[PDB]
């Protein structure tokens, strides 16, 4: 079974800067028919892989010429001349010289861009959910860079702990930012014995922490 | 105009079988092998097998021989992948892909198959109501099992500024996710905003209108 091995990138790639991804096979990919069956696929977040380069160096239809491929035998390289926002994702090599078809483990390409502060929004629990006996309070951090961000929930200015969960999106393929949602979950009981619900956000693009808040049952 | 469109997500208990469809359109089907490759959650790509629609011959990787069956139904121009004796390790996104001269040049969107004995549960959907700038609104999709759910906005007309977050697993063992969009505040009183939530395992289909909370007393 031919084993394909890729090299990880050591750091995100700045927009506009070149990138190179390398792939090696455990034996030559030169087929007896004269072809070398090494292809490159890119998988953007949530999407299926898409073919970029086939037979070492050929660009599949509609692939921009900033992508190129080179190599021979057991050593191959995908090169992006100038990395664009849409290039974020995971790049895979695959061999088709022998069965089973096999893939490299993937190389992740992350984009480095300028600092971007999050826009912050707080959402009270809906009245429909309160009827069910639980209150979800949601805090949204929208389009920020870099990924590192701290969200702290406060209820009547008391720091919350152990009752929230957060989720972060993958890097955006258009502006290279992240977004984050944090959900604070209380019973209707605990929710209705307090007034002020605050989400306080720390992040490199904020001069000082930003708080968004609401008062229960006010416009 | 080559397309491959796969069936919706599945969930089955250990020991059961599943059958996934890949509907091909827009090319001469008998002239191209169709392959299947799977991808476990945060994992890489694993080749499974291939079928030639011309003569229905197949070839499988050793580890799937006797467990995976590929077939080609010419009148519905559809490839099927059936796999039996499912195991937890079979949870994965299953892709079909067309090959052209050995290279995989067109991929279906993938089908999530979850192998679990946990009970299926459909979500509840709650509004995240908007509060010359930008407004954020969304839908909370709470308490479902298994993955996945899909959220579109205005039946697919609204795509810019949408962020549908990765689901979080709650301590109850049920998932929850939010889907938000940012819009001009000036559109709030005039443009209607509807999140279309689908959870195929529980046959949940919900369209929720999301409007500013009225401050009317």
């Amino acid at each position: 079974d031919i084993v394909m091995t890729q090299t990880p990138l050591s750091s995100p790639v700045t927009l506009g800067q070149p990138a190179s991804i390398s792939c090696r096979s455990s034996q030559s990919l030169l087929h007896s028919d004269g072809n070398t069956y090494l292809s490159w696929l890119q998988q953007r977040p949530g999407q299926p892989p898409r073919l970029l380069i086939y037979k070492v160096s050929n660009r599949f239809s509609e692939v921009p010429d900033r992508f190129s491929g080179s190599g021979a035998g057991t050593d191959f390289t995908l090169k992006i001349s100038r990395v664009e926002a849409e290039d974020v994702g995971i790049y895979y090599c695959m061999q088709g010289t022998q069965f089973p078809r096999t893939f490299g483990q993937g190389t992740k390409l992350e984009i480095e861009r300028t600092v971007a502060a999050p826009s912050v929004f707080i959402f009270p629990p809906s009245d429909e959910q309160l009827k069910s006996g639980t209150a979800s309070v949601v805090c949204l951090l929208n389009n920020f860079y870099p990924r590192e961000a701290k969200v702290q929930w406060k209820v009547d200015n008391a720091l919350q702990s152990g009752n929230s969960q957060e989720s972060v999106t993958e890097q955006d393929s258009k502006d290279s930012t992240y977004s984050l949602s944090s959900t604070l979950t209380l019973s209707k009981a605990d929710y209705e014995k307090h007034k002020v619900y605050a989400c306080e956000v720390t992040h490199q693009g904020l001069s000082s922490p930003v708080t968004k808040s609401f008062n229960r049952g006010e416009c | 105009q080559v397309q491959l469109v796969q069936s919706g997500a599945e969930v089955e208990k250990p020991g059961a079988s599943v059958k996934v469809s890949c509907k091909a359109s827009g090319y001469i089907f008998t002239k191209y092998w169709v392959h299947w490759v799977r991808q476990a959650p945060g994992q890489g790509l694993e080749w499974m097998g291939m079928i030639d629609p011309e003569d229905s011959s197949t070839r499988y990787a050793q580890k799937f021989q006797g467990r995976v069956t590929l077939t080609w139904d010419t009148c519905s121009t559809t490839v099927y992948m059936e796999m039996s004796s499912l195991r937890s390790e079979d949870t994965a996104i299953y892709y079909c892909a067309r090959a052209d001269r050995q290279d995989f040049d067109h991929w279906g969107q993938g089908t999530l198959v979850t192998v679990s004995s946990a009970s299926t549960k459909g979500p509840s959907v709650f509004p995240l109501a908007p509060s010359g700038g930008t407004a954020a609104l969304g839908c909370l999709v709470k308490d479902y099992f298994p993955e996945p759910v899909t959220v579109s906005w205005n039946s697919g007309a609204l795509t810019s500024g949408v962020h549908t977050f990765p689901a979080v697993l709650q301590s109850s063992g049920l998932y929850s996710l939010s889907s938000v969009v940012t819009v001009p505040s000036s559109s709030l009183g005039t443009q209607t905003y509807i999140c279309n939530v689908n959870h195929k395992p529980s046959n949940t289909k919900v369209d929720k209108k999301v409007e500013p909370k009225s401050c009317d007393k």
